[PDB]
């Protein structure tokens, strides 16, 4: 009975999931792995159904980690989707400040595919901006794509200044 | 609307 | 054409 419920928080089906998730019985199925080590969470905020994240939330899920170390906020700003976003950071607040194998966080994610009210959701919040294994913010890795929009609304926004001062001095293409 | 489309679909005889 | 599937589909349980 796994895989239906894959299927179905993959594609946002909300009744299917209510009623595999009608008994409360053993969690182990809640908080599964997959193929790729996906948990539900994953699946349901990776396409982007916040009313299917809202309810694996409300009946208890651990934000896991990927193989990739990704977590549900990482695939929601991956994609872009600012209202699985908006439902995850109102839950818990430490899921923000949490680190990829590659050392990104959702910001990073956010900036690099060009979503500006991702990187807005994220930026009023407390983002705890930090470099990445190559020693490269999220303005860097904005910058390296062309991504006009988000840029120019990290200008507009009030952590410019804290923004501005973060980068290694030792890089050659990150200065 | 093709999201909705798969959202709000009835599978029978095509599951798991 | 999909607003025609979305207007002549058959949905059950997956009402409300």
């Amino acid at each position: 009975k796994k895989s239906p419920l894959h299927f179905a928080a993959s594609y946002g089906r909300i009744n299917t999931c209510q009623r595999l998730l009608q008994d409360i019985s053993d969690t182990r199925l809640l908080n599964e792995g997959d193929l790729h080590g996906m948990t539900p969470l994953h699946l349901a905020a990776k396409n982007g159904h916040d009313k299917v994240v809202q309810l694996l939330l409300k009946k208890g899920a651990l934000f896991l980690s990927d193989h990739n170390g990704w977590t549900a906020l990482h695939h929601a700003s991956m994609g872009g989707y600012t209202q699985t976003m908006k439902v995850i950071l109102d839950t818990n607040l430490k899921c923000t400040d949490r680190l990829d194998e590659d050392g990104n966080t959702a910001l990073h994610f956010a900036a690099r595919e060009g979503h500006a009210k991702a990187v807005a959701l994220l930026l009023s919040h407390n983002a705890d901006i930090v470099l990445n294994k190559q020693q490269a913010s999220f303005l860097h890795l904005a910058l390296h794509n062309k991504r006009k929009e988000v840029v120019l609304t990290i200008i507009r926004s009030k952590r410019w200044d804290e923004c501005l001062k973060i980068f290694s001095h030792n890089s050659p293409g990150n200065k | 609307l093709i999201k909705l489309i798969i959202q709000k679909m009835e599978i029978i005889s095509e599951t798991e």
